[PDB]
């Protein structure tokens, strides 16, 4: 392949990597602070500070299995609740790759990904899901996996809330919410 | 062509700095990026934002802002004038507008004028509470309220499509403030103004 689309597909791999981390973050029961950094490391993808954690990231690329999102093949995150009785699905998060081609596109593609993680961390804590998750009675659950988005499990009268979307030449990314 | 959109909350009084804390920082999150350093070749790599959550003392609601302890004092500030305004205006209604511009160079004598591309303007509207449980019940429904604005800003913020292209290096102050150690935002100001109630038409309805 061109060079150009190797570093595509490390965007794609590692904006869902990132996203994942910051949705299993937002649901941790705690406030997070990362510091900003005029002399960054080599591992501030995005140019933001997300701190990867290791297990997160483990089931990130087990459910991965070393592809990226297509068309039809969709990076989903499912938050959920068990009572102490016992399986309510919260919210859905939906990283969808689309068909449609942005051939008026190197680096654009990185800034508006950047700028999409932002959107997911301001959107990440305005959901019912988040101050459920900072009060915990209650343990809040995460699952990754490939869809097959299978939306039925949240229940009727659900709504979607659009984190956002990027354009690249091999399609235009769609982050959104489907939630409780 | 300068997009403009227009928010509004209905708050208590004690509720009006976090209110508008939450919608700037929201803006200003999306509309900022790593420092810049140039090198003379004409490169520059970019710096690294932190993000933060703060938590709402008089609002059950929480909002991500950047990790710059000086621009949440040029916030902090500003939006403690507008609080002063407020009160001292009586029974009276004030909003905040957050503008992004670019300098643009003119010839000799002209000063180099401020072209606007984009402008936040949120509508302030003040209650008066009279019980404890008013109070409570406020800072519930004010924090649902502002889970709904920053949705809103969020879409807005895929429905503007024009961003001023990326600056050299002595063009990077018609662009970005530079002024900041932890965080470069477009280059903005932050005004305001007490409107004056105006009424409705009895003719759509």
């Amino acid at each position: 392949n061109s060079q150009d689309r190797k570093d595509l597909d490390k965007f794609i791999k590692f904006f869902a990597l990132k996203t994942v981390q910051v949705i299993v973050q937002a649901r941790l029961g705690e406030k997070i602070c990362t510091r900003s950094s005029s002399s960054p490391t080599g591992s501030d993808w995005f140019n933001l500070a997300i701190k990867d954690i290791p297990e997160v990231t483990h089931e990130a690329k087990k459910a991965l299995a070393g592809q990226l999102p297509a068309v039809g093949r969709s990076m989903c995150v499912e938050i959920s609740l068990k009572t102490s009785e016992g399986s309510m699905e919260l919210e859905i998060w939906c990283l969808e790759m689309n068909e449609k081609c942005d051939k008026e596109i190197s680096y654009t593609v990185y800034n508006r990904l950047s700028l999409l993680l932002k959107s997911l961390l301001a959107i990440t804590r305005v959901t019912p899901a988040y101050r459920l998750s900072r009060k915990q009675e209650y343990v809040i659950l995460y699952r990754i996996y490939f869809g097959e988005v299978q939306l039925s499990g949240l229940g009727e009268g659900f709504q979607t809330v659009r984190v956002g979307t990027v354009g690249t030449p091999v399609g235009t990314i769609t982050l959104s919410c489907a939630y409780r | 062509n300068c997009r403009s959109e227009v928010l509004e909350v209905s708050v208590e009084g004690r509720q009006v700095e976090e209110a508008m804390l939450a919608v700037l920082h929201t803006v200003l999150l999306h509309r900022s990026t790593g420092k810049f350093h140039y090198a003379a070749a004409g490169t520059y790599s970019i710096g690294t934002v932190g993000t933060q959550d703060v938590d709402c003392d008089f609002i059950d609601f929480t909002y991500v802002r950047v990790s710059s302890e000086e621009l949440d004092r040029a916030l902090r500030k500003v939006v403690g004038e507008f609080k002063d305004a407020l009160r001292n205006s009586g029974g009276d209604l004030g909003q905040m507008s957050l503008e992004f511009y670019q300098k643009k160079k003119s010839r000799w004598p002209f000063s180099d004028e401020c072209i606007p591309w984009e402008v936040w303007t949120v509508k302030v509207h003040v209650v008066a509470l009279a019980t404890e449980q008013e109070r409570q019940i406020c800072r519930e429904k004010v924090g649902e309220k502002l889970c709904e604005k920053i949705i809103n800003i969020v879409e807005v913020m895929n429905r503007h499509e024009y961003l001023p292209k990326m600056p050299t290096q002595s063009e990077v102050d018609n662009v970005f403030d530079t002024g900041l150690r932890d965080v470069q935002p477009y280059l903005y100001k932050i005004s305001f103004q007490i409107t004056d109630a105006l009424g409705t038409s009895v003719t759509t309805t």
